[PDB]
């Protein structure tokens, strides 16, 4: 058994919809992790009970470079709680924001890995549904990590199909917008709009109200900055398909398709995942509590079963 | 800025 308090609570990395997100110290060995502090009270209230199961199931089952590995998962007389390797390096949104655009090269080396992690998820029947910046943390090396599992889905072999409307609305696939069901192609859309704001520097479809924002989704057609090379250009008008099966990384090949794809040509997949390429950018940390690479908003405040059956979790690691 | 986003489930 783990316990809250071995834990110090050091410093708040993110906060909001999801919990609450803070840098930790395991008093034991000193390790330093992000813990992720759910309130029972609120999974309960919103039915989102099965999510924030199946986050803990899918952390449990995958083990992957790309992916956030956990340590630990247990519970209190009050809360859900995941103990996670800590991203030192902060997510691509502050850094594009920051940045506002990268080179190809660059956006290249953060596609390849996203796409390696959902090659991987994919091979494991599993569809991750929320691919966006924000979700993307960089490590102490420079390398991806996508964080928050919350709207996985399990079970999603081949074609199978899921009827969830979720996601994120300025990143969800013009199939998620009509009705009936989608397929694991959602996730390569979303490989595209983060791409695309990696190389363009801004969201493909936006508008404030929503409604209009997926009447844009639907129907509105990407456009691209003049300099954008053709190799980068034909990537994100694939992955930016509206119709799931021209998508590329729509049939049933799945990652193949994208993997195959010239914008990669210079792409050595396996040295992707055994991360022997040079990252392009790595964080430059003087600490382990160095919380430059988030902002000083969130970082600067104080801080203080039959349903959860299969959540409590401790890794081999 | 571009604002930062929030994903749901209906
Ligand atoms: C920072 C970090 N290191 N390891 C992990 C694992 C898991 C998370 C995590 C868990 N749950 C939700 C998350 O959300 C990402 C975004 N939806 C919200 C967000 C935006 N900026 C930050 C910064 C720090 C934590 C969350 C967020 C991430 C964060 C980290």
């Amino acid at each position: 058994k783990v316990t809250m308090n071995d834990f110090d609570y050091l410093k708040l990395l993110g906060k909001g919809t999801f919990g609450k997100v803070i840098l930790v110290r395991e008093k034991a060995t000193g390790r330093y992790y992000a813990m992720k502090i759910l309130r029972k009270e609120v999974i309960i209230a919103k039915d989102e009970v099965a999510h924030t199961v199946t986050e803990s199931r899918v952390l449990q089952n995958t083990r992957h470079p790309f992916l956030t590995a956990l340590k630990y998962a247990f519970q209190t007389h009050d809360r859900l709680c995941f103990v996670m390797e800590y991203a030192n390096g902060g997510e691509l949104f502050f850094h594009l924001s920051r940045e506002r655009v990268f080179t190809e090269e660059r956006a290249r080396f953060y596609g390849a890995e996203i796409v390696s992690a959902l090659e991987y998820l994919h091979s494991r029947d599993v569809v991750y549904r929320d691919i966006k910046l924000e979700n993307l943390m960089l490590d102490k090396d420079g390398h991806i990590k996508i964080t928050d599992f919350g709207l996985c889905k399990e079970g999603i072999s081949d074609g199978a199909t899921m009827k969830t409307f979720c996601g994120t609305p300025e990143y969800l696939a013009p199939e998620v917008l009509e009705d009936n069901d989608y397929g694991r192609a959602v996730d390569w859309w979303g490989l595209g709009v983060v791409m695309y704001e990696m190389m363009c520097g801004r969201l493909p479809f936006y508008n404030q109200d929503h409604e209009r924002l997926f009447e844009l989704i639907l129907m509105e057609e990407i456009r691209f900055p003049r300099t954008l090379s053709p190799e980068a250009k034909s990537l994100l008008a694939g992955l930016l398909k509206k119709d799931p099966k021209q998508r590329l990384g729509g049939g049933p090949s799945d990652a193949k398709e994208v993997m195959e794809h010239r914008f990669f040509l210079s792409i050595n997949w396996q040295d992707v995942v055994q991360k022997k390429l040079l990252p392009p950018f790595k964080p430059q940390v003087t600490s382990e509590v160095d919380t430059r690479y988030f902002d000083d908003e969130f970082t600067a405040q104080s801080i203080t079963q039959e349903m959860f059956e299969d959540f409590d979790y401790i890794a081999d690691w | 800025g571009r604002p930062r986003t929030t994903s749901f489930a209906e």
